[PDB]
RNA sequence: UUAAAGUUGCUGCAGUUAAAAAGCUCGUAGUUGGAUCUUGGGAGCGGCCGUCCCCUGCUCGGCGCCGGCCCGAAGCGUUUACUUUGAAAAAAUUAGAGUGUUCAAAGCAGGCCGCCUGGAUACCGCAGCUAGGAAUAAUGGAAUAGGACCGCGGUUCUAUUUUGUUG
């Protein structure tokens, strides 16, 4: 079930077995290299460039032709956003509720799903302390959240 | 208790003793001397229990300062002298002369010799010291300090003294391939030969000592006196050679003789 | 940097004023510097030999030896001077209910300045001396890092 | 000439009669376009159960990518120009033992046992990739492993899964047994 | 969510021997439930008990008969001694001249007759008879 | 006061209606956490298997020989819990061996005609010390290459066996 729901749904990707690069693919490891860098150059999520790879490429899973996944293509290179894309929507999320609240003080669901969020980023700040990615001196507040990116 | 404690209860003596309880409340606690007070004989126990010579403690008395007993040639007049290992005890007037070894088991064992056994003593060196004017000190497991030693008696060998002229005549190296006994623990009084010394370095070194017949075990370093050179015991061993013989054996034994006596 | 206090700092086994022939230069002005092994198997470091701070608890360049129990733990504080307080983290069992129990008994133990290449979370050794304070009864003999801090 | 080594001992007469043999078919063909660096390790002959035997050639693994594309015309050139024997291309790895307490860098998953196992099973058929496998386990306490194929690239394959079953037994010591499913395509 | 696999599969072959059923979905794999199931196929309580190769997470398809009473497991894994299992096939073997024990052992996962004629112990997994 | 009490429930209790699920949710300390890493082989006995041996690297030497081989060793080898062995762990007491206190509770005595003995053994929760294995559970190796390896290239402090006796 999910975290903060008591939905207990099932759906999700099937990776499938075979463990093949496609025959029909006419797209080398290189030419997706550089479709990557363009991609990543334009302003885009991951796994934006992974939807539009997947869409308008053919390509199945971009670690089967390269060999790594697409995070590693950033950082190796060096465009690789600094702040971890799943956070940095949470906190976007987190800023348009609390930019929402405190233009509408009598809406109280809306504080719960505040909490509820507040609560994630948190746990997922303390995943990534605990996997030396943000710094250990980091800290989300609110009173510098729209100062923040 | 605000002093040194000066008598001994008949249930806090060491079971070597080898006592019994409805006889008295207290114990004979021995005088003070070369040996401690838990791993030593008072002369009291052995002429009133083994020897059966007398019956009270009046008459272990009248023998005692009756000038009959004599200590490593030394004539001594204490009912409660510390004998320990290897304590040549002499009745000078009857020709009978007793070697304190440990037996097969836990315990002390009467053990006749001929009085050319009895000049000598074999004896454990426990530490070396240096004197005023460089002069090399050896102290010995029974606290006798010895001027002038051979220079290569090393720090767990074993000198042979002549009682009458407190010299070093002959000694063993500390060496595998020796022959070596106990003194103390759950192993007493077994005869092996030292194979392997396993070396620890700020606690106690253990060693590995094989029996003549093919049983092993492994004692301290301070449980260690070294008796042969090789094969050849240097002094009589008791009955058995010590052996250890289990409990199986032993009833095997005791069988055998039982029906072999009638 | 050193000569902080009231009184003068000195190792009292070397003599500090040898009187050379010429008092001047080329030979002079290198202090020896008195150091022992502890033994127990354990190198005496680098920062021992060619430091110049002064110590009197110092197991390296002291008067205090080493024997007794060899311990260890994690580096929990570092706020009181040349000394730190380290965790020990043990597990007790219980008869009735077969089942186990942490526990920390966390301890004052003494730090020269000799390992200064010590954080939070660093494991340490340490052996027993004698009382050098009301609560100090041990001194480190090496320190090992923690994950990470590869910089 | 064209085989190398890794280890610096000279090679045998067979593994040499067979670079020669691969000289002379790029020497009068139009390989000479694909095998200026590329070349061969080791090679070796072994008793394929039955009356008839085959080939096994040891591949350095990062020329096994180049190799991928050449495969469809090499082959049949090989049993064309020998008898009968049949050419299987099994790439080297090296298995590393694992780090115990008694026995320095991480050794990674890819040199671990079964990894370079199930390479040399991936390898072993490479017109005929991997769709279905299982394992058996007899009353014996042995492992019968099985692996099922595509519906694609039957005719050319199926006549050599004896020599593959019998090169997998010898490499390695596990019974594998090869099926055509008919399942998805 | 799922702690222990082996508590899973031993109680969904349990239910699927309870039922009549004769084919398993056991849907984790370990090395543990193929060394204990390969444990019970030793002692001829089980027959062909298959393994589904995936490149996520194994299957395990056993073929059952009806020789298999109850199949458990004793979570948290507690250690024994030799001394000490006497008295844990005292309260948990239902008879003396049948049943078993399965404890893991350094010597492998491995039944408490094979440990006691080895002298060794170790944690404990589970039961069956 | 103990057993009977499965009426304190770790083994081993109950919570719809008999006593008892906080109105609901987030959340720190605590407790519990998926798969995955060396498989399989050989010399042989009883006739494929229940017992046998084999799959960590380096500075000095005794079991043997003709500067060349094996054996051993001053000294080092990723750390834990778990598991088996070893040391030590006072006696009495608890089991328990011997022994016709006339039996027994006892006690460590006693039996042949000066002789022969016994006065054992096990247990001693945990914690500290050690030696074979790493299946089970948790940590770490390198991703900003301040990663291994190989032979080269620059900067310093110190050792008597020597530039004809001696400075």
């Amino acid at each position: 079930g999910r975290m903060h729901a008591p939905g207990k749904g099932l759906s999700q990707s099937a990776l499938p077995y075979r463990r093949s690069v496609p025959t029909w693919l006419k797209l080398t490891s290189d030419d997706v290299k550089e479709q990557i860098y363009k991609l990543a150059k334009k302003g885009l999520t991951p796994s934006q460039i992974g939807v539009i790879l997947r869409d308008s490429h053919g390509v199945a899973q971009v670690r089967f032709v390269t060999g790594n996944k697409i995070l590693r293509i950033l950082k190796s290179k060096g465009l690789a956003p600094d702040l971890p894309e799943d956070l940095y929507h949470l906190i976007k999320k987190a800023v348009a509720v609390r930019k929402h609240l405190e233009r509408n003080r009598k809406d109280k669901d809306a504080k719960f799903r505040l909490i509820l969020i507040e609560s994630r980023i948190h746990r997922l700040a303390r995943y990534y302390k605990t996997k030396r990615v943000l710094p250990p001196n980091w800290k989300y507040e609110s009173s510098t959240a729209s100062a923040l990116v | 208790a605000r002093g040194p404690k000066k008598h001994l209860k008949r249930v806090a003596a060491p079971k070597h003793w080898m006592l019994d309880k409805l006889t008295g409340v207290f114990a004979p606690r021995p005088s003070t001397g070369p040996h401690k007070l838990r791993e030593c004989l008072p002369l009291i126990i052995f002429l009133r229990n083994k020897l059966k010579y007398a019956l009270t403690g009046d008459e272990v008395k009248k023998i005692c300062m009756q000038r009959f007993i004599k200590i490593d040639g030394k004539v001594r007049a204490d009912i409660t002298y510390p004998a320990g290992f290897m304590d040549v005890i002499s009745i000078d007037k009857t020709g009978e002369n007793f070697r304190l070894i440990y037996d097969t088991k836990g315990r002390f064992a009467v053990h006749r010799i001929t009085p050319e056994e009895a000049k000598y003593k074999l004896c454990k060196v426990r530490k070396i010291f240096v004197g005023t004017k460089g002069i090399p000190h050896l102290v010995t497991h029974d606290a006798r300090t010895i001027r002038y030693p051979d220079p290569l008696i090393k720090m767990n060998d074993t000198i042979q003294i002549d009682l009458e002229t407190g010299k070093i005549t002959d000694f063993i190296k500390f060496d595998t391939g020796n022959l070596c006994m106990v003194t103390g623990g759950a192993n007493l009084g077994r005869i092996g030969v030292i194979t392997n010394r396993e070396r620890h370095p700020g606690s106690f070194d253990v060693v590995h000592v094989k029996d003549a017949n093919g049983n092993s075990f492994a004692t301290r370093l301070s449980n260690i006196f070294v008796i042969g050179k090789g094969n050849k015991p240097w002094i009589s061993l008791p009955r058995g050679k010590g052996i250890r013989l289990t409990i199986a054996e032993e009833r095997d034994k005791r069988l055998a003789a039982k029906q072999s006596s009638g | 940097d050193i000569q902080t206090e009231r009184a003068y700092q000195k190792q009292p086994t070397i003599f500090q004023n040898k009187k050379r022939v010429l008092l001047g230069e080329t030979g002079k002005e290198k202090l020896p510097r008195y150091y022992k092994n502890i033994g127990l198997g354990f190198k005496t470091p680098k920062e021992a030999i060619e430091g110049t701070y002064i110590d009197k608890k110092c197991p390296f360049t002291g008067n205090v030896s080493i024997r007794g129990r060899i311990l260890s733990g994690v580096v929990t504080k570092m706020k009181m001077q040349r000394t730190i307080v380290i965790r020990r983290d043990y597990l007790h069992y219980i008869r009735k209910y077969n089942r186990f129990e942490k526990r920390h008994k966390n301890m004052s133990v003494h730090l020269s300045p000799c390992f200064r290449d010590v954080q939070i979370g660093d494991i340490v050794t340490v052996g027993e001396c004698r009382p050098l304070s009301k609560t100090v009864r041990f001194n480190v003999l090496k320190v090992t890092k923690a994950a990470g801090t590869k910089k | 000439a064209k085989i190398v080594k890794p280890n610096g001992e000279k090679p045998d007469e067979f593994e040499s009669g067979i670079s020669q043999a691969l000289l002379e078919l790029e020497m009068n063909s139009d390989l000479k376009a694909q095998l200026r660096e590329l070349n061969i390790t080791a090679a070796k002959e072994i008793e394929v159960g039955g009356g008839r035997k085959a080939i096994i050639i040891f591949v350095p693994v990062p020329q096994l990518k180049s190799f991928q594309k050449i495969q469809v015309r090499l082959v049949r050139e090989l049993e064309k120009k020998f008898s009968g024997k049949h050419v299987v291309f099994i790439a080297q790895r090296r298995i590393l033992p694992k780090p115990t307490r008694k026995s320095k860098q991480k050794r990674p998953r890819s040199r671990t046992l079964t990894a370079v196992h199930d390479a040399i099973l991936e390898d072993l058929v490479f017109p005929s990739e991997i769709v279905g496998k299982r394992i058996r386990v007899k009353l014996d306490g042995s492992r019968l492993i099985k692996v099922h194929l595509d519906k694609a690239q039957q005719n050319n394959v199926e006549h050599k899964v004896e020599t593959f079953s019998g090169v997998y037994k010898k490499l390695t010591g596990k019974d594998v047994n090869f099926e055509f499913p008919e399942f998805q395509l | 969510v799922r702690m222990n696999v082996l508590a899973d599969a031993l109680k969904s072959i349990n239910n699927a021997e309870k039922r009549g059923k004769r084919q398993v979905l056991i849907r984790p794999c370990s090395k543990v439930i193929v060394r204990f199931l390969t444990v019970m196929m030793k002692h001829g309580y089980i027959g062909e008990f298959e393994i589904i190769d995936d490149h996520r997470a194994g299957k395990i398809v056993v073929n059952l008969t009806g020789r298999l009473n109850k199949c458990g497991v004793i979570s948290p894994r507690f250690d024994v001694q030799l001394k000490d299992l006497e008295k844990w096939q005292n309260n948990l073997l239902p008879s003396r001249q049948f049943g078993f024990i399965v404890l893991t052992t350094s010597a492998g996962i491995m039944d408490h007759e094979e440990a006691r004629r080895k002298h060794t112990g170790g944690k404990i997994l589970g039961f069956f008879f």
